[PDB]
């Protein structure tokens, strides 16, 4: 699938990501616009083989399990493939742990690089949430 | 999420030396583990940075194919082995952790190359001393 800015916001809103461990929904919302520019079977298989997974592209090689990745964690205990769902319940609740596993949502550099400190109240001004 | 560090010391141009650097941190990770160096007049460069799982390494032009960076055996333990030395790689060596377990792929190389974002966790120095 492929969510819409709105869409997305709405369904984070309602799987509880609005102001999680102090994060504001917009917050989320912008992770995903640059982690799988919100579609949800995005995959990135990279160098050192591991694999990132669906609209939050998490790392096979710590969160989830992937059969593709030797040396691979399954931190979140869970398939890879749970991430690419239609539904976003798998990632969002993967999500939750990874940030509030002390990590912070620096655990996605985009975030750092795209949303840290950036008005992102803006991903959500114009939705009906 | 205590460094420890190894080796270094005085070594002749040419030479090679083994720094070492264990993280004690005992949880989950490092992530990242690298080493960053510094001359007097200098301000604090990067050097060379592994990735705990998955071994990737990144080093800077000015050691790229002469160190080596890797892990060793021992839990949290990496090395680096700097060959062809220079006076120019004289300067206090200090290592570093990123601390943090990054949810989509992440390269240390960025972090090391950055003047070090995301390395939380650093070690006391080691001093190197390549005499001309």
């Amino acid at each position: 699938k492929v969510f819409g800015r709105c869409e997305l916001a709405a369904a984070m809103k309602r799987h509880g990501l609005d102001n999680y461990r102090g994060y504001s929904l917009g917050n989320w919302v912008c992770a995903a616009k640059f982690e799988s520019n919100f579609n949800t079977q995005a995959t990135n298989r990279n160098t050192d083989g591991s694999t990132d997974y669906g609209i939050l592209q998490i790392n096979s090689r710590w969160w989830c399990n992937d059969g593709r990745t030797p040396g691979s964690r399954n931190l979140c205990n869970i398939p890879c493939s749970a991430l690419l769902s239609s539904d976003i319940t798998a990632s969002v609740n993967c999500a939750k742990k990874i940030v509030s596993d002390g990590n912070g949502m620096n655990a996605w550099v985009a975030w750092r690089n795209r949303c840290k400190g950036t008005d992102v109240q803006a991903w959500i001004r114009g939705c009906r949430l | 999420v205590q460094l420890v560090e190894s080796g270094g010391g005085s070594v002749q141009a040419g030479g090679s030396l083994r720094l070492s650097c264990t993280a004690s941190g005992y949880t989950i990770g490092p992530y990242c583990m690298g080493w960053f160096r510094q001359a007097p007049g200098g301000e604090r460069e990067a050097v060379a940075a592994i990735n705990m799982g998955g071994g990737i390494t990144y080093y800077a032009d000015s050691v790229k194919g002469r160190f080596t960076i890797s892990r060793d055996n021992a839990k949290n333990t990496v090395t680096l082995q700097m060959n062809s030395l220079k006076p120019e790689d004289t300067a206090m060596y200090y290592c570093a952790a990123d601390s943090t377990i990054y949810a989509s792929y992440y390269e240390c190389g960025h972090g090391l190359s950055t003047g070090g974002y995301g390395y939380d966790s650093w070690g006391q120095g080691t001093q190197v001393t390549v005499s001309s």
